[PDB]
């Protein structure tokens, strides 16, 4: 949308906005470099942007420095990779983030999509791309998510909500906004109607017999 | 006569085209980025006793800012008073636009 | 102008580390 | 002389695809894996090699190449002469529109694929293995990392893996959002944590790859049956399919079908079989079908009529002119805008150019107005040959593939719905009272004194 | 020395010390009735030693034909004169001279 | 009638500037099928160092000998080669009288006719200039009329 | 060792390792470039040097191209010509229309190569018009006209490579992709204005040169 | 005194045709090169020579016109690239110990 692709040095991301790990999350970076070569460790730029944009709340500027900085990079280098991949919100984003997918599998399976973001629509008020004005959603719509014979689908922060008709992607936002104060109020991940994951809902017409182990194996080995 | 935008502002933005492709060498232009940031003339001479009235300058002309009136009646008393700046040009233009945009009009499609 | 999940103190983690990253605490590359 | 499919439960590979036992490695054991994983170590490189080659296998991540020629190369000529690492990416990016298959190998058995990596590892000679899953499988990587952390714990990849004497270690990397990350080299450099933008090959992995150093990426699905591939035999496996094309497949069927699912079925089976009885058939009966795409959306499009006796098959689908792409079936019923479909697609293909190179920076922003454009009937038809023209300055003329699969969907449409692209050209015209001109601005452009070219 | 062809002209290049038998012959042989001097140019070449290219433009409205002789000089080497052939050679000769 | 209107009145949406259908074609026309200026003809240069080779060997419209496989190429540079060291007045020397005589034959035996310049009979020829079938002057006045 | 290669009928010999490109200029044979220059890391990003080679089923960027023992390459073929004439309308589908406000122009190589290697006329005339970029701040001495860019990535490689100054990049990814900084900050190095000349266009300028 | 050189490529662009020949001009003096005219401030001169130059196949053409014609002349020799094998794949070398810098393509 409109995800400008340069910085805007405003008062809540700008370079002097201290940033540093969490002693919590400094272990979790020592886990990540132990994983690629030593010399190489700039490999590990998207796991500590990730890690970063997850506990400040979004990849700012100062975040970036950080990363920048324990990876002994150039700041450029690191401010393009931020820019280059979409999964780094370098403005910040609402409490939840609904993406929604709007390409031709999930707008023709179920509903199609655009009920769905309809329903998005219709429930917040909002337009795709703006955030409520409570700060609890914002809305996206993006590309395939990779669940399409689940579609309409929807994924909100790392859960997906495959399967939706235009009433059940309506309470499943609403499940979302009162589970802030009761986590037991916490929508269920997954498909919604029945199905589990990628069955035929009308009966599994496959792997329904009793499965086969080690049994059938030459003597050769 | 040099020409103005609807709005007053020059229309000739320094490329020097015309000065290019004069065959007598009679346009002599110097230019700048004016004190807005704008890529305008400072200097816009033409030699009206080098040029052979061909219409080549108004042909390249980009935005239609250089062009040639209509007007034949202009014998001067010394030959200083044929040496256009652009103090003189601009000044053409502005006597002379209603004219030189009907013969813009009467004249584009073919162009 | 709205409000927004950024983080207020310097020590808190406003979105959780996660399942996976959890399991990279797990991790161990030598035999138990 | 024989047809393919419908091939018995006790034939298929992955068979806990529909979630019938949790992924925990205990209930991995019960499905055969991990079970004479000594032996298959200890049988040399060139023994896997020769398993995989014999069972026809060919890539799964949508270019169908010979696995077994494929990893072969990485064995060049003095392959034990330098003390650089080996890697194996395998490639989990699971980009393609319409292909879910991998994100079911990956949670729902993992260790199909964490000791897959093994045997691929170790027929390549391979020091350890990167998995490059997509960011927004989030729970996908964080089920697939128990499955390796239980490997490392009870000695089946490590140090010293299923106590073979081989040295192999298996790491995720995730990614954040970038569909050009699956191709061979953008996945590369998206792990040397660089924009994820291709390389050119002549430089070819097998030589210089992921940090510089010998390198083959594959497909999940490659790579989670070649285990299998062995414990069953390469005659086991290339029974299946044509003379050419061996093995079963995944295929998630989504799109105007009365039930979408996946299913594991045999290669070279007949499409509308595959559709008709496996996924319910098509939504409001078979003649309600208009088109399928028989890959993912980098395939060209099937009208009706073609797909009646078309078998799913690599070599089959490609007489089509078409592909079998990841052997995702998107199928479209009589009620469907189809050059709305496709123009999404290229919208689709205009955000996931990386930008590196001109023909596909430019192109895919060009083509996804022109089909903007086509689809409200805003062009004339003399416009629909010139989309046809770009489209082949693009096609061979690109950094990586990426310009192949954002003009081959077009392509594919001009070939067989140009007078739906033609049928609405003319009512625009009659709608504005007059012939659209070029670029999509109307006859009277001119009259209400707009800037229009001669040939306009 | 040499002839060349590029689309329907013909040109004949020659030594200088020829230039009377060669336009004697283009003036009075059956084939080759080039009874006019079309025109007589130069073309400098500095590159050259002899920097002059005597370029003439013999017509032929016999057979309707035109064609092309080369010759070379310098600011000291002559070339012989043509006017006891072509009166019209006159006036040429001595704008290349001037 | 005489210039009305005047050409500062005629309507300009009325004039539409024409464009041809292949050279402004959308589709059918990449500009090196066109590129006319670059396909340009190079002059065509014979000097006497391989006018004799022509003579010697022919040419690859009416070769002399065979040149059959290898063995020939030697006797073809060979023929180039006697060109730069002998020229043409060398070479008639000593083939004698009939080698001239078959430079003629190049041209069927009497010498080539200089090329006309007309092509409008569909062939390059004189233009034949005849009496014109109506006489302007009639017979009274010294100018006679020809087509 | 120098091996042996035909470009263009002719026979050249060059150290292997050589891009075919280079194999080229020493053949005497031009090959059109935006990308490649010969003081600068290979980038294979503009696909203007493509050319024909046997056994080969697409044509070959020239620039990255290792040369082979005996290859056959065709510069001048229908392949290239087409190609050449493609990947001009590609480059000047969404440049500006300003190169009489250009102060590149009259020594531009994209009118230079667009002379010699394109069509004429272009077909690109849409009612969504064309790309359209911000400009940047990078310090006193090099005026911004980014609409120009055609993504050559010669002034980062020589920013990066040569300079040892690492600010500039290409942020972003698509069309969109640009160059800039992505913080407004000043170039800080003496060689800076190497990227003046370098850029192909006239996005990276002179301030103090500009309109004189 | 005239100059004799093969002119350079220049820096702005990559076509190499005006690098072809050898060129002669004729050297600026001190004064009457240029002036000021006082009326329109247009550049006077005084230098004949000024717009003029000539273009020759070889250096030996140039001096032996320039010797011939009685011109003072001097000569520079043009400077030749250093020849050097480019490789693309230098771009992604392996690199066993410390990055010397990170490559941004
Ligand atoms: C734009 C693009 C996207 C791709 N995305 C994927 C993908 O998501 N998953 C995948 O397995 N292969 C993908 N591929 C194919 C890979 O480049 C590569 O062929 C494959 O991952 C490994 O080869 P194999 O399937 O023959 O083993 C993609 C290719 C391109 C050009
Ligand atoms: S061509 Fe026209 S716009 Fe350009 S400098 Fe000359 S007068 Fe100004
Ligand atoms: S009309 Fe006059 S000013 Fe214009 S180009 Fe011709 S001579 Fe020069
Ligand atoms: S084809 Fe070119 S622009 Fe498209 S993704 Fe590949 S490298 Fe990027
Ligand atoms: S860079 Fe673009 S705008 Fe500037 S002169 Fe060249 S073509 Fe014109
Ligand atoms: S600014 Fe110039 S040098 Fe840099 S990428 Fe753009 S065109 Fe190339
Ligand atoms: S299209 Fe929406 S998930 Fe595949
Ligand atoms: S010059 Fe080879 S691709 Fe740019």
């Amino acid at each position: 949308s409109d995800t400008l692709m340069v910085h805007r040095n405003t008062p809540e991301n700008n370079p002097d906005i201290p940033f540093k790990f969490t002693p919590e999350n400094e272990k979790i970076i020592e886990q990540i470099l132990k994983r690629y070569p030593p010399q190489y460790k700039k490999a590990a730029v998207m796991p500590l942007l990730d890690l970063g944009q997850r506990q400040h709340g979004f990849c700012s500027i100062s975040v970036m420095n950080e990363v920048a900085r324990i990876l002994e990079m150039p700041p450029m280098r690191v401010y393009e990779v931020a820019s280059f991949y979409t999964m780094y919100n370098r403005t910040p984003v609402g409490k939840f983030h609904v993406q929604a997918c709007t390409t031709t599998p999930c707008q023709l399976g179920g509903c199609g999509s655009d009920a769905i973001v309809k329903a998005i629509k219709e429930h917040l008020g909002i337009n795709q791309g703006e955030t409520t004005p409570d700060g609890l959603f914002t809305f996206i719509e993006v590309e395939c998510l990779g669940a399409c014979v689940n579609a309409p689908m929807v994924q909100i922060n790392d859960d997906y909500y495959e399967d939706l008709t235009p009433e059940t992607i309506k309470q499943v936002l609403t499940a979302l906004k009162e589970s802030v104060n009761d986590v037991s109020k916490a929508p269920k991940p997954g498909p919604q109607s029945g199905r589990q994951s990628c069955e035929n809902s009308a009966g599994l017409t496959s792997l329904t017999s009793e499965p086969w182990g080690p049994e059938k194996t030459r003597p050769d080995l | 006569a040099l020409r103005r935008y609807p709005s007053g502002e020059e229309r000739c933005i320094a490329c020097k085209l015309c000065e290019a492709v004069c065959p007598a060498q009679a346009i002599t232009i110097e230019a700048e980025e004016r004190a807005d940031g704008s890529r305008r003339t400072t200097r816009y001479d033409i030699d009206m006793t080098k040029c052979i009235y061909c219409g080549f300058c108004q042909e390249s002309c980009p935005v239609d800012a250089i062009v040639e009136s209509p007007n034949a009646e202009y014998a001067t008393e010394t030959r200083e008073e044929l040496l256009y700046n652009k103090e003189k040009l601009l000044a053409n233009g502005d006597k002379w636009e209603p004219e030189l945009a009907a013969a813009i009009r009467a004249d584009a499609p073919y162009r | 102008r709205p409000s927004f999940a950024i983080a207020r103190s310097p020590n808190e983690q406003v979105f959780p580390a996660g399942a996976f990253y959890e399991s990279i605490l797990r991790w161990n590359p030598n035999p138990v | 002389v024989r047809t393919y499919g419908g091939l018995k439960d006790q034939d298929r590979i992955f068979q806990n695809l529909y979630g019938r036992y949790p992924p925990d490695l205990k209930h991995a054991k019960k499905m055969g894996d991990w079970y004479k994983t000594k032996e298959i170590l200890l049988k040399g490189h060139d023994w896997i090699i020769g398993e995989i080659k014999a069972s026809g296998l060919r890539g799964r991540g949508g270019a169908g190449f010979p696995s077994g020629l494929k990893w072969s190369f990485m064995n060049f000529k003095d392959w034990d002469k330098d003390n650089k690492p080996r890697y194996l990416v395998v490639n989990a990016d699971e980009g393609e529109p319409g292909t879910c298959k991998d994100r079911e190998i990956m949670r729902k058995d993992p260790h199909k694929l964490v000791e897959g990596c093994l045997v691929a590892g170790r027929a390549m000679n391979a020091t350890a293995a990167y998995i490059y899953i997509r960011g927004e499988f989030y729970q996908e990587a964080a089920i697939l990392q128990n499955a390796i952390n239980e490997a490392y714990a009870e000695g089946l990849i490590g140090k010293n893996a299923c106590g073979s004497g081989y040295d192999f270690d298996v790491y995720i990397h995730r990614g954040a959002g970038a569909y050009v990350c699956g191709e061979e080299t953008s996945l590369i450099e998206s792990l040397e944590g660089k924009p994820g933008k291709p390389r050119l090959k002549p430089p070819f992995p097998a030589a210089v790859g992921l940090f510089g150093c010998p390198s083959t990426v594959a497909n999940v699905e490659t790579v989670s049956v070649a285990p299998t591939i062995c414990r069953r035999g390469g005659a086991w496996f290339a029974s299946f399919g044509r003379e050419r094309n061996h093995g079963t497949k995944l295929f998630c069927i989504s799109g105007h079908v009365n039930n979408p699912c996946t299913v594991e079925e045999e290669m070279s089976i007949p499409m509308r079989e595959l559709i008709e009885k496996h996924c319910g058939g098509v939504r409001g009966g078979w003649d309600n079908l208009l088109a399928v795409i028989p890959g993912g959306s980098s395939t060209p499009i099937l009208p009706k009529h073609i797909c009646d006796d078309q078998l799913m098959d690599f070599d089959a689908l490609k007489d089509s002119q078409s592909g079998l792409g990841t052997a995702a079936v998107i199928v479209m019923d009589k009620s469907t805008d189809v050059v709305r479909a496709i123009s999404r697609l290229s919208h689709f293909y205009r955000h996931e150019s990386c930008g590196q190179c001109t023909p596909c920076r430019e192109g895919s922003k060009w083509t996804d107005q022109i089909m903007k454009r086509f689809e409200k009937g805003m062009g004339r038809p003399r416009e629909i040959d010139m989309l046809q023209e770009l489209t082949k300055q693009v096609e061979g003329h690109t950094i990586c593939a990426l310009g192949e699969a954002f003009a081959w969907p077009i392509q594919g449409l001009i070939r067989h719905f140009r007078p739906e692209l033609e049928a609405r050209m003319k009512k625009f015209a009659e709608e504005t009272g007059g012939q659209a001109l070029a670029g999509g601005w109307t006859h009277d452009s001119r009259q209400k004194g707009r800037l229009v070219s001669p040939g306009m | 020395q040499q002839f060349s062809v590029w689309k329907d002209e013909l040109t004949i290049y020659i030594c200088p010390t020829g230039v009377i038998p060669v336009f004697s012959f283009l003036k009075y042989n059956t084939n080759a009735e080039f009874t006019q001097v079309s025109d007589i140019t130069a073309v400098d070449f500095p590159t050259r030693e002899m920097r002059f290219e005597i370029v003439y433009n013999l017509l032929s409205v016999r057979h309707n034909a035109r064609i092309r002789v080369k010759t070379y000089a310098d600011e000291v080497t002559p070339v012989p004169s043509i006017t006891s052939l072509y009166m019209g050679a006159n006036w040429y000769e001595r704008e290349v001279y001037d | 009638y005489n210039r009305n209107p005047s050409p500062g009145d005629n309507p300009p949406l009325e004039y539409t500037d024409p464009v041809t259908i292949p050279a402004g074609d959308i589709a059918d026309n990449p500009y090196w099928k066109r590129d006319f200026r670059r396909n340009y003809p190079r002059p065509s240069v014979i000097a006497q160092a391989q006018q004799v080779a022509l003579l010697s060997v022919g040419s690859a419209a009416q070769p002399r000998v065979e040149l059959i496989g290898e063995e020939g190429t030697k006797a073809l540079v060979a023929a180039e080669e006697e060109g730069k060291e002998k020229g043409v007045a060398k070479y008639l020397e000593e083939k004698g009288a009939e080698e001239a005589k078959r430079v003629l034959a190049l041209t069927g035996g009497l010498p080539p006719t200089p090329s006309g310049q007309t092509m409008v009979t569909g062939q390059w020829d004189v233009h034949k200039y005849g009496l014109a079938e109506e006489q302007s002057y009639g017979g009274s006045y010294p100018c006679r009329s020809f087509v | 060792a120098e091996v042996e290669l035909t470009i263009d009928g002719k026979k050249v010999s060059i150290e292997a390792g050589s891009a075919l490109i280079q194999a080229c200029e020493k053949a005497g044979v031009v090959v059109p470039r935006y990308c490649y220059h010969e003081k600068l890391a290979i980038a294979g990003n503009c696909r203007m040097c493509l050319v024909e080679v046997e056994r080969s089923p697409k044509p070959v960027a020239s620039c990255a191209w290792p040369v082979q023992a005996g290859m056959v390459v065709k510069t001048n073929s229908p392949l290239t010509h087409k190609a050449r004439e493609g990947v001009m309308e590609f480059l000047l589908a969404n440049h500006p229309l300003d190169c009489p406000i250009c102060d590149q122009g009259g020594e531009c190589d994209l009118q230079d190569q667009s002379m010699r290697y394109g069509a004429d006329r272009g077909r690109f005339h849409e009612i969504g018009g064309k790309r359209a970029v911000e400009d940047k701040n990078i310090g006193p001495l090099i005026k911004t006209s980014m609409n120009r860019c055609i993504h050559c990535t010669r002034c980062v490689r020589f920013m990066n490579d040569i300079a040892g100054a690492p600010e500039l990049g290409s942020t972003g990814r698509g069309n969109d992709l640009q160059i800039g900084t992505y913080l407004e900050k000043n170039l800080d190095s003496e060689l800076s204005g190497n990227v003046i000349d370098l850029c192909p266009v006239g996005a990276l300028t002179s301030k103090p040169y500009a309109f004189r | 005194t005239v100059r004799i050189y093969k002119p350079a490529k220049p820096a702005t662009q990559s076509g190499e045709k005006n690098t072809q020949l050898w060129r002669m001009d004729w050297d600026v003096l001190g004064k009457g090169h240029r002036w000021e005219n006082p009326l329109m401030g247009w550049q006077s001169s005084a230098d004949f020579m000024q717009g003029t130059h000539l273009t020759f196949k070889t250096k030996e053409d140039a001096i032996a016109f320039a010797e011939k014609q009685g011109y003072e002349y001097f000569v520079q020799e043009p400077n030749e690239r250093h020849f050097r094998p480019k490789a693309y794949a230098n771009n992604f070398l392996y690199s066993p110990g410390k990055l010397k810098h990170i490559r941004t393509k």
